[PDB]
Order: structure tokens, then C-alpha cells, then sequence
């Protein structure tokens, strides 16, 4: 409407007081109106008044903001200074009023100063600093000159500005500064300035820091700062403008000044110390950062200057400090997990060093590190089992966290220390055993953990000792067990290369099997050493299985697990002879195949289902890993199997869990058997349809497709596929046909097989029963799918299906009959209607038209980029003339083709 | 693209790690691949002493675009908060965190979250997210404060 003090002082009681949202939607959105009219530059002064409420008369001074921020070409030069006035006017009128007008008519200032710069107001802050010292008290005029000098670099950070005007305000800006901080420490070192105005002093210096003045203009804050570090009040400041100034990117451009922080860094030793007597966690916390912040990201630069080396020592012991705070992480301390990443950090850069720096640092810190080695073990351990109760689960998560940061630490502890740590810890485990909290033990274990994937295995001759060690400790805790678990599965690999010591980790992996409580982690570490050792593994390989047949016999394991156990003896049995694959196969299915049946002639239930899947689950996960190939036992209780399989088929042909853990063996099997899997085709094909039908899926599409490619060659077997080809072609295409876009993955899949067959038995689409106009239209659509995963397949097949223009009967009649259809689809694509990602593979269905279908591509495109606005509407008459013109080139490498694709893919959308 | 701010946001991390405020947690999530998450955070921020958030420990999600850090990421609180300018969703409203307003490529991960901490105790007026709570700080602070202080101890650590 239109926008008097009046109407805007009406809309502002709706949006701030009327309850309902609708009404305040309405009044922002006409307030937003309001605050960029022409009538803002002469009500936003009127909201000012002492009649209106605070939050009016912010409306008010924000609206003046945006006028001189949004609108200064609304304001004549003339009239600069005079509004330069009446700012100054109001903020000092505000300084004893509203807090939050103040802040907002400050910002409006420094707006209109930074667009005033360089030349329109050459020293703004001067003239800033000599009117507040001139009606206001003291405190009062200066919270207020300071306001404004602290969001003056904030709306410099914000000025959207342009890369020549920007230098020149930054550049001004720079020279400003040199009255700003002179100012600041002034109000410090005068003991008469109020905790308040020290406060702000701190906050202003921070603002001015990020924007990267250099480092030694800092030093005389930076002091100041640290030493008010003292008083409670100002710590929370102070923390945070040393952290920043310490943190700017250029600041290592002063690497002087830095090594003069150092002092100042050590200094606060005592308070830390202190800190930590009392338990006050805020505060060691805020000195870590600080001294981390100085040692961290000036490790290197502080190494280099030699002949201060002392005082870097100092500081990197002052962190070991923090890092090992007495304590427990993170309840009674949340310090030492802001030095982990230094600890990185120093150590790279010595190895970065090269002859005496490096060797000379080397003999410095070599002892810094084993110290560490000692604290971070002592970190990582867990606290008496009665104080972990009463931690929270978010604390307990803190813990498992600040462990995991601590192993990566420990990994790069060991390429400082090499071999020297394996055999201290050792030593440490070795006298711990002989001469006894599980927390103790378990933190060392854990300390082998985290470095044994990382141990070369050049120096492993310490490792054998280690393993030894582990059948000596007594296995109190769960916590003590999973880990022992987790390390004998680190090494894993060590062990495939050093076979003796197998002996000595199997027994204890086989013992925690029948513990359901260490489930998740033993059979982890039997699954790791079973892939790893098979080749070794053949004499224990039955021990292993029996100990599995039990323990599974009594439910010890969640399904989950029983899968894990069955893959790990997949690979087992591997490695044994056929005769003995044969024995443990029937000794691990027999008493499976009979509950099975049990449950075959059973009548369908829920729990019934369940039970169902699970068993045909361990076959699926048991044939995975069991490739004999890189006899056919499996053949052999396939067969067998088979007749049981059916049985169950004839129940459950229409459970989609069910039909698909069917699918699973199948697929599996086939994996592994490959060409062997022969004999089993016939039978599975017949099975395979007969699935389909009933419950068409995506998975059995792909086991088809693994069918024609394993057996495209040999034609005494491929009958048999055949058949499930067309089968399955005839299904999936009538239920395309019902609701095309609703099974993307069995689109995608039948894209898939279809292209599979181009490619492996062309000949195939001469099949009588064959819909080739069918699937060329099914195809089609697909490539205006939402998904890129189906699109991608669809345009696998086109490309794989021009290839046999003239090879192939009937792809020659279609191409040639529904072509432009084709053609259609791929530049209503590149025209927009796909995604960019896609287009290297639309260009890939042009290139082969171009190709194969030249007579016909020349023809086609002609006729479909003739209409305007088609592909797209950007498209110029000349345009498409140069794409079509470059597309109808009879010779180019298809790099080129999708390039083209690319040019002309961005001119139709902009 | 996606590389960029995953090189990008695995920085942030590290500086996370070495330099932030007591009490907040920044942490990424694990991805069902066991992988490590940098598009999702959990993070949990603690009010400011001295105000009637002190003592609550607010949880809230981080999460990024493919186009980080060219578009700040969203912010979210869960469960939702009683405050102004948080949206009944849980997304907080805030000008640095709006990609057309103040969000610059450089602002930090420990900046968000100061920045949210900082709004938590000074509701910005300017922008209504919660017709209740925007309503009921503006009409009756009186009463703000007193349902304010029964969240803050509502999300207490225990």
C-alpha cells in the first residue's frame, strides 16, 4: 500500500503480536516492500522516535541500513555529509537507549562510510574516535565508538563488491587500522577502563583480525590479551581473539612474531596447572587451544628457526601437558583431545627435514615420543567398571571416538619410532603378565591394535613375541575380549606369511566362537584369518569346521553372523582336497537339508519364512566364498539340493523374501561354478521361469543374463537358455506395458540382459517369438526415466543394437521403421529433459547412428531440428544448422561426438 | 563439485579437531559402508553461561550440498526447539547461513556454530520461523524466559 510511519508502525504490531502465522507472513512480506521504498528514507527516521517500542524502532534503523547499503545512488553528494550527521546524531542518541538500535545504526554508519572510501572520507575512523571523546557518559560513548568500529570490518567481509572496488575499499580499509588498534590498547592499559569495556575492546580487536591484518600490528593486543587471560570476566574473549589472531593464513608470513608468542604461550604453565588442580575444565581447555594453535600450524616454520629450538621444546612439552591431563576423556577433561592432530603434525615435519636437521631433531624428539607412547596409552584407557556406569551413552561415544583419534596417532607414533615401539610394548605387556585391571591390559592390547595393520613386515620378528603373550592374559571383560579378537584379526595378514603362530591365535579365535556376548567379533576374526590363511589352514581345516557345526547347533550366533561364519568356511574349505571339500560339505548341510524339509512340508508362516530364508541363506553366503575353480561337489549338492529347493518353490513361488533367497543360491552358485555350473542350466532355467512368472524381480533378469554370457559359446548347452530368454522378455514386457515406471531396476536390468545378448548371441533376435518392435519402444521410453542408473542401460542397448544394422534382419526393420523415435528421444535429451551427467552417453547413441545408420541419421535429422524451438527454444535457426552440420560429418573419433554433445547440450539450456 | 567439498569439508574437520569452543561436538557421521560421512554431522551446542540456556546441551544435524562451500549447509535442530527463529522443523534460520544473504565460502564450521549459539540467546526479529515462540518473546518476555529455562533444563546431560 502505501508506507507512512502509521501503516508501517501497523504491520510491525501484526507481525510482532498477532499470534497467527498467516498475518505475519503477510505483514514481512509487505514490510519487505516497505524497507526498499523511496517512503523508507523518511519513515525510517520516524520510527526512531522515543514513542515507538524498541523492536519498531529497530524496524526503523534497519531499514536505514538497507536504504544506504541497497540504495546509496538515492543520496546526492551534496548530501553526504549532511547524512553523514545525522547517523552520528542518532547512534549518540541510542548510546543511552535501545542496544539493539544502536548495533543496527552503527552498521548503517559503516555502510556509508565503506562506500564513502578511499577518496569520498579519507580517515573514517579518525573522525569516528575524536567525535565520541567530545552528552553521553564516558562508558556509554565508548561501548558505542566501539560498536561501530567492530561491525565496520563485518560489513567490509559482507560488501558484495567488485574485485577493483573491493581492492581499493580493502586497501583503505588497511590504512584504517592504524587508528583502530592504537585506540584498543589504549582502553586496556588504563586501569580506570570497566570489565564491559574491556569486553568489547577484545571483541573489536577479533573482528579487525579476520581481516588478516599482519601479525605484527597484533603484538601489543596479543600482549594485552594474554594477560587478560587473568580475569574470569575476560577469558572467553581473549582466548578467542589470541586463537584468531594466531590462526590468520598470513600470519605465517611473520614468523618473528610468532617465536615472541611462544614466551607468552609458556607463561600460562601456572594457570594451566592450576586449572587442572581445581578441575575448572574450561579453562585448561581454552589454554590448549591456544598453545596448540601456535604449535600446530606453525610446527615446521618454529622448526626451522634452529637457534630457538628450546623454547619450541618447551611448548611441545607444555601440549604433552594436555594431552595427558589427569583425568578421564571426556568427563573429567576435554583437553587432550585438541593435541592429537599436533602430534601428526611434528612428526612429519622432522621427517621432512633432510641430513643433520632431520637427525639432530630426531635425537630430540625420539624421547619426546616414547613419552607419548606412554601417555596415550594411559588416555585410552578405560575408567573402574562402577564410574563407566554412570556415563552417559553421548559420553561413552566421546570415548569411542577420542580411541579411534588415539589409533591413528598410534599409527603414525610407529613410522616415527619403527620397530623400537613393537618391542616396548612388549616390555610393557611382558611385565604387566608376569610381575591387573583388565582396563590396564586392555589399553595395551589396544596399543598393538591400533598399529599392527600399519607393521611392515620386515621387522616383524618382535611380532611373534607379541602373539605369544596374548594366550597368557586372563580375558576378564567383554571389553578385553573383543579387542584381543580385533588384534589377532589386524593380523591376519602377518599370519598368511608366518603360518606356525597360527597354532597359537586359532585356539583362543575357536573359544570365543561359543560365546554368543563376542559373536560379532570372533566370527569377524575367524572370516579374516579363514580368507587370509585357506593355503595354511587345510590341517586345522577340521577343527575349524567342527567347532563352527556346534556352535551353530546352538544358536550362539544371530543370523547376521551365521552368513560371516559360513563365508569364512567357504574359504576354508577351498583350499582342501575334493574328497575332503565333499565330507565337511555334507557334514555342514546334512543337518540343515533335514529342518528344511521339515519346513517344506510345512504350511506357510511368518515364523516359518524366517526360518526358511535363513537356512537358504547359509547356502548363498557358503557358495560365495567357495570357488574350487580359482568332482563339482557343488554340483553335486546342487543336484541333490535341488529337489528340495522345488519343493519349497511350489509353497512359497509367491513370497518375494523368499523367491529371491532362492535366487541367491542360483546366483552364487553360478559365480562360483561358472561353466561347471552345466549340468545344473536345464534344470535352473525351467525354475527360473516359472519364478519370473509368478514374481517378476530384478535379480533374476541378472542371473539370466550371467546365464547367456557364461554359455553364449557352447551351443550344446544354450538351448536351454534360450527359452528363459524369451520367457522373460515376453513377461517383463507385459508388465512394462501395465505401469512402465514403476520397476526402474527391472527396466534397468532388462536393459541389461537384452544388450548382453546383442553383444554375446546376436542371432538371438531372430527368435519368432521375439517382440523386437516391442523392445525397441520399451527402450525408447526408458531413456525419459528419471533414474540415471535405467537410463544409462537403455542407452547400452541402443548401442549395442545399431552395431547389427545389416547384420540382424530385424534390427535392420526397426532401426529403419521406428528410428526417428529414437533419434527424437536422444535431442529432446541433450535439448534439457536429461541430466548433464548423461550426455557422454547420448552422444554415444548419435555416434553410432552416425556410423551404422548414416543414410538414415542425415534424413532424420533434418526433419526433427526443421520445427523451431525444438530441441529447445534458445536455439537459433543457425545454430541447429551448425550442430547438424557437425553431426552429419561422415568421419569423427567419438571423442569429438561427445564434445559436440557438450557445446550444444549448454546452448539449449543456457 | 562433490570432490571439491569433500576436500573441503575434510579440512574443516581438522581444524575442528585442534581449535573449538568447550562444550560444542562437531562430529561427521558413519555411512551405512562403515565409511566415513563429511555431508552429515552431529553436532551438540551448549547455551551460554550467564543466560537461561545455561546448563542445556542442544543437539542438531549439519548437513551439505554437493555445491559446499560455494552454498552454506543446512542446519537443523533435533528435536525441534521452543525459540524464534528456529522453523517447527528444526531448521534454524539465519542470515549467515542463507547462500543469498551473508554465507560466504570461508565461514568456518566452528563460525555456524557460534553463530547458532549466539542466536540462541538473542532471537534476530527480523525473520519469524515459530509463530509462538517469535510472538511470545516480542508480547511476554516474562514468559519466554520461563519456558526457555524449563528447556534448558529439559536438556540437561545425565
Amino acid at each position: 500500500l502505501d508506507f507512512t510511519v502509521e501503516n508501517v508502525e501497523k504491520a510491525l504490531h501484526q507481525l510482532y503480536y498477532d499470534p497467527n502465522i498467516e498475518n505475519k507472513n503477510l505483514a514481512q512480506k509487505w514490510l519487505m516492500q516497505a524497507q526498499v521504498s523511496p517512503q523508507a528514507w523518511h519513515f525510517s527516521w520516524q520510527l526512531l522516535q522515543p514513542d515507538k517500542v524498541p523492536e519498531i524502532q529497530y524496524f526503523g534503523a534497519s531499514a536505514l541500513h538497507i536504504k544506504i547499503s541497497r540504495y546509496w545512488s538515492d543520496i546526492p553528494t551534496d548530501q553526504y555529509e549532511s547524512l553523514k550527521a545525522q547517523l552520528f546524531t542518532q547512534i549518540t542518541r541510542f548510546a543511552s537507549g535501545s542496544k539493539i538500535v544502536l548495533t543496527r545504526l552503527c552498521v548503517a554508519l559503516a555502510s556509508l562510510a565503506l562506500s564513502m572510501m578511499p577518496d569520498a572520507w579519507p580517515c573514517a575512523v579518525a573522525d569516528m574516535v575524536r567525535l565520541f571523546q567530545a552528552p553521553v557518559d564516558g562508558q556509554g560513548r565508548c561501548l558505542a565508538l566501539l560498536e561501530l568500529l567492530t561491525v565496520l570490518p563485518e560489513e567490509f567481509q559482507t560488501s558484495r563488491l567488485p574485485q577493483y572496488r573491493k581492492g581499493l575499499v580493502r586497501t583503505s580499509l588497511a590504512v584504517e587500522c592504524g587508528a583502530v588498534f592504537p585506540l584498543l590498547e589504549q582502553l586496556l592499559q588504563q586501569p580506570s577502563s570497566p570489565s564491559c569495556v574491556r569486553q568489547k575492546v577484545l571483541k573489536c580487536f577479533s573482528s579487525w583480525v579476520q581481516l588478516e591484518v599482519p601479525l605484527q600490528d597484533c603484538e601489543a593486543l596479543i600482549q594485552a590479551a594474554f594477560a587478560a587471560l587473568q580475569d574470569s570476566e575476560l577469558f572467553d574473549s581473549s582466548v578467542e581473539a589470541i586463537v584468531n589472531a594466531i590462526s590468520q593464513p598470513d600470519a605465517q608470513r611473520y614468523v618473528n612474531t610468532l617465536l615472541k608468542l611462544i614466551p607468552l604461550v609458556l607463561g600460562l604453565q601456572e594457570q594451566l596447572r592450576q586449572a587442572v588442580q581445581n578441575g575448572d575444565m574450561e579453562t585448561s581447555h581454552g589454554i590448549c587451544r591456544i598453545a596448540v594453535a601456535l604449535g600446530e600450524n606453525h610446527s615446521r616454520a618454529l622448526l626451522d628457526q634452529v637457534e630457538h629450538w628450546q623454547s619450541f621444546l618447551a611448548l611441545v612439552n607444555m601440549i604433552m601437558f594436555c594431552t595427558g591431563i589427569p583425568g578421564h576423556y571426556p568427563v573429567n577433561e576435554t583437553t587432550s583431545s585438541l593435541t592429537l592432530t599436533f602430534w601428526y603434525t611434528l612428526q612429519d615435519d622432522i621427517l621432512s627435514f633432510e641430513a643433520e636437521k632431520q637427525a639432530v631433531y630426531q635425537q630430540v624428539y625420539r624421547p619426546v615420543y616414547f613419552q607419548l607412547v606412554d601417555v596415550l596409552l594411559h588416555k585410552a584407557q578405560f575408567p573402574s567398571d562402577e564410574e563407566y556406569g554412570f556415563w552417559s551413552s553421548d559420553e561413552k561415544e566421546q570415548f569411542r571416538i577420542y580411541r579411534v583419534d588415539i589409533s591413528d596417532t598410534l599409527m603414525y607414533v610407529y613410522e616415527m619410532l619403527g620397530a623400537e615401539l613393537l618391542s616396548n610394548l612388549y616390555d610393557k605387556l611382558g611385565r604387566l603378565l608376569t610381575s591387573y585391571s583388565w582396563q590396564h591390559t586392555e589399553a595395551l592390547l589396544y596399543g598393538f591394535q591400533s598399529i599392527a595393520e600399519t607393521i611392515d613386515v620386515n621387522y616383524s620378528d618382535v611380532v611373534p613375541g607379541l602373539i605369544g603373550l596374548i594366550p597368557r592374559i586372563s580375558i576378564s571383560n567383554v571389553q578385553l575380549a573383543d579387542t584381543v579378537m580385533f588384534t589377532i584379526g589386524a593380523l591376519s595378514e602377518w599370519l598368511a606369511d608366518h603360518p606356525v603362530m597360527i597354532n597359537s591365535v586359532l585356539p583362543l579365535v575357536l573359544h570365543a566362537l561359543g560365546n554368543p556376548e563376542l559373536s560379532v567379533s570372533s566370527v569377524s576374526t575367524l572370516k579374516k584369518i579363514c580368507r587370509e590363511c585357506k593355503y595354511d589352514l587345510p590341517p586345522y581345516a577340521a577343527n575349524i569346521v567342527a567347532v563352527s557345526q556346534d556352535v551353530l547347533m546352538k544358536q550362539i550366533h544371530k543370523t547376521s553372523q551365521c552368513m560371516w561364519l559360513m563365508q569364512a568356511l567357504g574359504f576354508l574349505l577351498s583350499a582342501l582336497q575334493v574328497e575332503e571339500i565333499l565330507k565337511n560339505l555334507h557334514s555342514l548341510i546334512s543337518p540343515y537339508i533335514q529342518q528344511l524339509e521339515k519346513l517344506a512340508e510345512e504350511i506357510p508362516n511368518p515364523s516359518n519364512k524366517l526360518a526358511i530364508v535363513h537356512i537358504l541363506g547359509l547356502l548363498s553366503n557358503l557358495f560365495t566364498t567357495l570357488d574350487i575353480s580359482h568332482p563339482n561337489p557343488v554340483v553335486v549338492v546342487l543336484q541333490q539340493v535341488f529337489q528340495l529347493i522345488q519343493k519349497v518353490l511350489s509353497k512359497w513361488l509367491n513370497d518375494a523374501q523368499v523367491v529371491e533367497a532362492v535366487c541367491a543360491i542360483f546366483e552364487k552358485s553360478v559365480k562360483t561354478l561358472l561353466d561347471d555350473f552345466a549340468p545344473m542350466v536345464p534344470q535352473l532355467c525351467e525354475m527360473l521361469g516359472r519364478m519370473y512368472s509368478t514374481i517378476p524381480q530384478a535379480s533374476a533378469l541378472d542371473l539370466t543374463r550371467q546365464l547367456v554370457h557364461i554359455f553364449a559359446h557352447e551351443p550344446a548347452h544354450f538351448p536351454p537358455i534360450e527359452a528363459l530368454f524369451l520367457l522373460v522378455t515376453s513377461v517383463t514386457l507385459t508388465l512394462f506395458q501395465q505401469g512402465p515406471r514403476d520397476h526402474p531396476d527391472i527396466v534397468d536390468s532388462f536393459m541389461q540382459l537384452l544388450a548382453q545378448a546383442l553383444k554375446r548371441k546376436p542371432d538371438l533376435f531372430l527368435c519368432e517369438r521375439l517382440d523386437v518392435k516391442a523392445v525397441f519402444q520399451c527402450a525408447v521410453l526408458a531413456l525419459k526415466f528419471p533414474e540415471a542408473p535405467t537410463v544409462k542401460a537403455s542407452c547400452g542397448f541402443f548401442t549395442e543394437l545399431l552395431p547389427r544394422c545389416g547384420e540382424v534382419e530385424s534390427v535392420g526393420k526397426v532401426v529403419q521403421e521406428d528410428g526417428r523415435m529414437l533419434l527424437i528421444a536422444v535431442l529432446e535429451a541433450i535439448g534439457g529433459q536429461a541430466s548433464r551427467s548423461l550426455m557422454d552417453c547420448f552422444a554415444d547413441i548419435l555416434f553410432a547412428l552416425n556410423k551404422h545408420c548414416f543414410s538414415l541419421l542425415s534424413m532424420w535429422i533434418k526433419e526433427a531440428l526443421q520445427p523451431p524451438g525444438f530441441p529447445s527454444a534458445r536455439l537459433s535457426p543457425e545454430q541447429k544448422d551448425t550442430f547438424s552440420q557437425q553431426i552429419l560429418r561422415e568421419r569423427v573419433n567419438k571423442r569429438r561426438v561427445k564434445e559436440m554433445v557438450k557445446e550444444f547440450t549448454l546452448l539449449c539450456r543456457g | 563439485m562433490s570432490g571439491i567439498a569433500l576436500s573441503r569439508l575434510a579440512q574443516e574437520r581438522k581444524a575442528w579437531r585442534k581449535d573449538h569452543p568447550f562444550g560444542f561436538v562437531a562430529v561427521p557421521t558413519k555411512n551405512p559402508d562403515g565409511t566415513m560421512n563429511l555431508m552429515n554431522w552431529e553436532c551438540a551446542i551448549p547455551g551460554k553461561k550467564g543466560t537461561p540456556w545455561e546448563g542445556g546441551l542442544f543437539k542438531l544435524r549439519m548437513l551439505f550440498k554437493d555445491d559446499y562451500p560455494s552454498s552454506p549447509p543446512k542446519c537443523k535442530f533435533e528435536p525441534p526447539l521452543f525459540h524464534p527463529n528456529v522453523y517447527p522443523s528444526g531448521t534454524v534460520c539465519l542470515s549467515i547461513l542463507e547462500e543469498d544473504k551473508d554465507w560466504r565460502p570461508a565461514i568456518t564450521i566452528k563460525q555456524i556454530l557460534l553463530g547458532i549459539q549466539e542466536l540462541l540467546n538473542e532471537p534476530n526479529i527480523q525473520d519469524p520461523a515459530q509463530a509462538e515462540a517469535y510472538t511470545i518473546y516480542c508480547q511476554n518476555r516474562v514468559e519466554y524466559e520461563k519456558r526457555v529455562r524449563a528447556q534448558a533444563k529439559k536438556f540437561a546431560p545425565s
